[PDB]
RNA sequence: GACCGAUAGUGAACCAGUACCGUGAGGGAAAGGUGAAAAGCACCCCGGAAGGGGAGUGAAAUAGAACCUGAAACCGUGUGCUUACAAGUAGUCAGAGCCCGUUAAUGGGUGAUGGCGUGCCUUUUGUAGAAUGAACCGGCGAGUUACGAUUUGAUGCAAGGU
RNA sequence: UUAACUUGGGAGUCAGAACAUGGGUGAUAAGGUCCGUGUUCGAAAGGGAAACAGCCCAGACCACCAGCUAAGGUCCCAAAAU
RNA sequence: GACAAUGGUAGGAGAGCGUUCUAAGGGCGUUGAAGCAUGAUCGUAAGGACAUGUGGAGCGCUUAGAAGUGAGAAUGCCGGU
């Protein structure tokens, strides 16, 4: 079956035995996390499908964190003296996913 | 009139495609065994072989 | 095994030769021989006279059959100019570059 | 003392070309030609990630549209039910319920249909 | 990340045939330019063809209401000085009524690299037969 | 010598006020580097000769008098992906298919098709502007020092400072 | 609700433009010219007005393949009601 | 850890990278320096390393000092193409 989680202000569907972007979250690596917050969990035949389900938790498994790649960030304007640069590692954290 | 823009490398090479010189039509001297340009005489020693010169 | 036979700095021009070098690309080297001494050309019996050097090259001091040979690279680089000037109209006085050219050949035989 | 001007007008001007390899021509050789074209491929791409986001949203709502007029519904009234009969939560990208699985996209438009 | 995106070999494109008689020229355009892009479909992407072959037979009897059988007029032009050349709508059903649906449909259609591309899944035909048995359409009842 | 290091410092590190320009007074540049030691390529071979390729001297000639290192522009030869129904400030973001394998990280090259997108300065109430400037690449090329003035920051003493 | 006067250090500016609204001059002429009050451009990107510094909505710290709305829009090109 | 701010030309204020040189402390270098060339690396920016190739004898780092201290444009000046 598959599941929707919402874990970073976005919702991501995901099956099992995954690997997934995520915002950042607050774990080391190789602990164990919870999402306590799923959405619409079943495949064919397993239904609920309901607002904001409540009893089903899907765990994950943090193989990673780190930062992507830099995304240098420029701006001028013509015919003047304005200008920016900037640069920029959005943090994000890799899981894997062991149980709906 | 003079050019307007410079003429970038990518129309020059373009231009002279079809410049360039073709091969000459040669033949086989059946007499003294060379190559010479047909319907001409040998330099070597050659016959012409309709004409024997 | 292969060889070459570099002449330098000949009197002749850079984009005047590398039309007659493009003929011979790739070629048997029994023909190439008598298809420099067929063109009417200024630059035939000047690269005929450095591939007749890269064909006794290869027999001498290598020792390789010139029976069998092929041409595999033959390219003409630039040497360096000799401006010389021309007194032209009106008082004033135009550059004239006259060029000069380096011509390689190099043989093989197919291993 | 005299200060020469040493080795910092090779590498300044080296990671500007370096950033420039790809482009047509002259834009990835010369100085001054891949230079003001790559202030300008770094204004472009500041305007394209503020626009990716809105314009992958004009292509989910393309798919949901072609998904409900087959169960005979609009669009327009498919995000009105899912917002006020049920309290599902507001999803466009999870128009991949649609494509991978029908048979769970039909209970949705049970239950919008249900309340409305 | 989770977005999919249909190629060249990951779907097919079924043929439909539409009778086109008994029914306006523009309300019925509208039903042809949407299935050549292909929007009847999940699984729609850009910059793909998806799509589906539409045939038109019964060209003869398309309708308009109101004098736009002699007030609808077809300038086109030669490039040459002094050159354009008109044609109305109510001698372009009796002569030649292939082109007539053919450019009603290809005024609705997107930038023409992949928009030429497009435009020729359609066969427009004048009669009621066509030699195209061997495809297999069916009926669609358009809206 | 907190002075320069061959476009610098004398105009001049090279046999310089010399080639060269002017009737005349007068104007005036360009040039440096083999190697530790010439041990500067004996002899054979293609060539009319130049210039080559072997053998040799040398730590190295891929340092051979075009002689230390050898950048870019510009001209070449080779090859993985790609292009002959298309309207292009040449990029960008989304992306199939193909050939690869790095400073190991949610990698590299190429780009069928879709969306947005009228170069850079300078002067303007306002420039894609058909207003100005640059052919391209490389060097050189502009708020400095002195003796005073005034305010601010520091510090030494303080009815006295110097 | 959160500015305002005082004393000292450092410059810039003195060519302004459309639109709206009270009037002069002109012909109840001009994208005209000269004054009063307000806004935007000047020094401002973004969505809309097909294209368009001045009109209408709204002021970009950077990232995201999440969400609700303004001016304007819902057949098709072109997101949304034949 | 709460609540706040952060478009910007003339112009005012603040905080930093880099280049040649000198003084003092420490250090690498023919088992190969500077310079040049290729690369998928690191920092909020200017900018810093490291890994093979070419190169053949001098160069960086920490704190402070002093400037002939930073080039895309001047129908700029000499050289090359
Ligand atoms: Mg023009």
């Amino acid at each position: 079956m598959f599941a929707i989680i919402e874990t970073g202000g976005k919702q991501i569907k995901v099956e099992e035995g995954q690997e997934i972007f995520v915002e950042k979250l607050d774990v080391n690596e190789g602990d164990t996390f919870t999402f306590d917050k799923v959405l619409f969990v079943g495949g064919d035949s397993v239904k609920v499908g309901a607002p904001t389900v409540e009893g089903a938790t899907v765990t994950a498994t943090v193989n990673k964190q780190g930062r992507g790649k830099k995304i240098t960030v420029f701006t001028y304007k013509r015919r003047k003296n304005s200008k920016r640069k900037k640069g920029h590692r959005q943090p994000y954290t890799k899981l894997t996913i062991d149980k709906i | 009139a003079v050019p307007k823009r410079r003429t970038s490398k990518t129309r020059k090479n373009k231009r002279r495609t079809h410049f360039k010189i073709s091969v000459p039509g040669m033949t086989e001297c059946p007499n003294c065994g060379e190559y010479k340009l047909s319907h001409r005489v040998c330099k070597n020693c050659g016959s012409y072989n309709g004409e024997e010169v | 095994m292969e060889a070459k036979a570099v002449a330098r700095t000949i009197r002749i021009a850079p984009r005047k030769v590398r039309l007659v070098l493009d003929l011979i690309r790739g070629k048997n080297a029994a023909e190439a021989i008598a298809i420099l001494k067929l063109t009417n050309k200024a630059s035939s019996p000047v690269i005929e006279k450095v591939l007749m050097s890269a064909l006794a090259n290869a027999e001498h001091n290598y020792d390789m059959n010139t029976d069998e040979l092929v041409v595999k690279e033959a390219y003409a680089n630039e040497g360096p100019t000799l401006k010389r000037f021309r007194p032209r109209a009106q008082g004033r006085a135009s550059a004239i570059n006259k060029r000069t050219s380096h011509i390689t050949i190099v043989v093989s035989d197919g291993k | 003392p005299r200060v020469k001007g040493g080795t910092v007008t090779r590498a300044r001007r080296k990671k500007t070309i370096k950033l420039a390899k790809g482009y047509f021509g002259s834009k990835h050789t010369l100085y001054k030609v891949a230079k003001q074209q790559v202030m300008k491929s770094g204004q472009y791409a500041f305007r394209d990630r503020r626009q990716r986001k809105r314009d992958f949203r004009k292509l989910w709502i393309t798919r949901i549209n072609a998904a409900a007029r087959q169960h005979e519904m609009s669009y327009s009234r498919l995000m009105n039910g899912l917002k006020k009969a049920g309290i599902d939560i507001n999803r466009k990208m999870l128009s991949e319920i649609a494509i991978s699985d029908e048979k769970a996209f039909a209970q949705l438009v049970t239950k919008a249909k249900d309340a409305l | 990340r989770q977005t999919f995106m249909a190629n060249e070999s990951n779907i097919e494109r079924k043929w439909y045939v539409i009778d086109a008689e008994g029914q306006t020229l523009g309300r019925l355009s509208s039903e042809v330019a949407s299935i050549l892009r292909g929007k009847n479909k999940v699984t729609y992407t850009p910059h793909v063809d998806t799509g589906d072959y539409v045939i038109v037979i019964n060209a003869s009897k398309i309708e308009f209401t109101g004098n736009k059988e002699t007030d609808k007029v077809y300038y086109r032009h030669s490039n040459h000085p002094g050159g354009i050349k008109s044609i109305t709508a109510g001698e372009l059903r009796r002569t030649n009524p292939e082109r007539l649906i053919e450019n009603s449909i290809k005024g609705m259609l997107p930038s023409t690299r992949l928009g030429e591309k497009q435009g020729k899944k359609l066969f427009v035909y004048g009669g009621a037969e066509h030699p195209h048995a061997a495809q297999q359409p069916e009926n669609y009842e358009l809206r």
